């Protein structure tokens, strides 16, 4: 009855029925890591220019990135250390446009690589969900002060350099604070938002982060929405 | 047997049941319908045996999972090394490199 | 939907026209013989009946047979 | 949904890259390795077979040795 | 409805946090634990496991032992 339905299914994934190319199931499982974000982000993030590509070429030898700094061939990944240019295989370029270059994988398989592609997003449309007034959303200043309290989102989230400079200064009360620390108030929501989209890794960020969990799921159900047409009525 | 005294006994094969789990109320409830000889040769050939007495002189047979590499389900397995299997499987560590 | 006559869990032109199992991160991916992809691997190429659950009659199925989940 | 081959109640990306047990309150929670917190804590990380019901072919699964519903 | 892991008939915010069971007119209740109201009437706080069916692994329930519905 049920028994060869759910033998199928069990198998639905382990049987391939038509191949017939290597490289076009690297671009099938790209789009399909991109296309579980909902379709509003990525209006927000093609409002102010953002661009989504799809490369073969490795990120060293790709012909528009050839002429870049050290600072920026020196950034950042999701765990915080620097990575190695040669070893970085996606980046965000927004030194006048911003440009977001993805080469393909097998991101089905690999839920690793999966996470870096929504890291870099998460950066792409971080200031413009933060930002309102040219500063950072006091609500969302509730929210990290809210969190430097508990002390396993505070460990989650940022990075040891910010928890080393957070109590130096004991609370984050200073106007020059936010001005002086902006990449860490940054880097702390794309971190959580590469940890809500994954989908094996929401439940981490429910438990650990409760009250971070739901100001990313009050921007899931609307707030994108709110956020995308306050940008596309000034889009004009 | 009266002239020279010698009886032993030897130990062919052994029957027993698997209590498992059941999520339902938490008891563990023994299954009379399986026995250890459907499991044992099955972990016979998917493992690795490690016999080592260094704990006084008694030998501590234990069985940690390895990968072949002529069967497609058996090459799914993690990677075991040699220090990982020793560290896991008897307790060994190193709290100085060594 | 693929034809799937003996139930063995392959289909059919599978079957008949080859197939391999492979790896590729920790996951089994059964796949249609493609000849100069898989040839310079170093897999098989098996065939098989379209018809039979088991193509030489024993208890065991082609799938079981080629993918390990057998009595080992 | 997350995929699950094995039908052991542990997802596929999770056995190939690493997890571990953890309680929070008194619930137990079982997550993806992170290294910054499951390491003052002290835990384990363990690596099992996304396609084995028990990757030691012994009868208690993945999910049961790490999470102690098994044979005490 | 209410989170109970164990399917044990009580909730798991009881468990972890006190409950006392009590009979009002011929009927039984179960309750969470007030000390300003369950105190004085003499009754007792139990605490239990909300993962685990029956907390000292025997074959009886937590809500059976409390309640009264178990070999008597
Ligand atoms: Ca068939
Ligand atoms: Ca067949
Ligand atoms: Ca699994
Ligand atoms: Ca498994
Ligand atoms: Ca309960
Ligand atoms: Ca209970």
């Amino acid at each position: 009855k049920t028994e060869k339905e759910k033998f199928k299914d069990s198998i639905n994934n382990l049987v391939k029925t038509e191949f017939t190319n290597e490289t076009l199931d690297k671009i099938q499982q790209t789009q399909d890591l991109l296309k579980k974000i909902p379709k509003d982000v990525l209006e927000i993030y093609s409002e102010l220019g953002g661009e989504i590509y799809f490369t073969d070429i490795d990120l060293v030898e790709h012909k528009e990135l050839q002429d870049l700094s050290e600072e920026e061939k020196n950034s950042m990944n999701s765990r915080g250390e620097k990575v190695p240019f040669a070893s970085r295989f996606v980046f965000e370029k927004k030194r006048e446009t911003p440009k977001l270059i993805i080469n393909i994988k097998d991101y089905a398989i690999n839920s690793e690589q999966s996470k870096e592609v929504y890291y870099e997003i998460g950066k792409g449309i971080s200031l413009d969900i933060i930002s309102k007034d040219k500063s950072l959303d006091p609500e969302f200043l509730n929210l990290i002060k809210s969190l430097s309290d508990d002390s396993d989102s505070s460990d989650l989230l940022f990075s040891q350099k910010f928890k080393e400079k957070l109590e130096l200064n004991n609370k984050s009360i200073d106007i020059n604070f936010i001005k002086e620390n902006l990449t860490e108030f940054q880097h702390a929501f794309s971190l959580a938002f590469s940890y809500y989209f994954a989908p094996d890794h929401r439940t981490v960020l429910e438990l650990y982060a409760p009250d971070m969990f739901e100001y990313m799921n009050k921007l899931e159900k609307g707030g994108f929405e709110k956020i995308s047409e306050s940008l596309k009525k000034e889009g004009v | 047997l009266e002239k020279t005294k010698q009886l032993r006994l030897d130990t062919d094969q052994v029957y027993g049941n698997i209590a498992t789990y059941n999520f339902e109320n938490g008891r563990v409830r023994v299954d009379t319908g399986s026995n250890w000889s459907e499991v044992l040769p099955q972990i016979q050939e998917t493992t690795a045996r490690i016999i080592f007495n260094g704990k006084d002189l008694n030998l501590v047979e234990r069985r940690i999972a390895a990968v072949n590499p002529s069967d497609p389900l058996e090459t799914t397995k993690p990677d075991m090394t040699l220090k990982e299997a020793l560290k896991i499987a008897f307790g060994f560590n190193e709290p100085n490199g060594n | 939907t693929v034809p799937d006559r003996d139930n063995d869990g392959i289909p059919d032109s599978l079957e008949v026209e080859g197939y391999t199992v492979d790896v590729k991160n920790k996951r089994t991916f059964l796949s249609p013989w493609i000849s100069n992809i898989h040839e310079k691997k170093g897999l098989t190429k098996y065939k098989s009946s379209p018809e039979k659950w088991s193509t030489a009659s024993d208890p065991y199925s082609d799938f079981e047979k080629v993918t390990g989940r057998i009595d080992k």
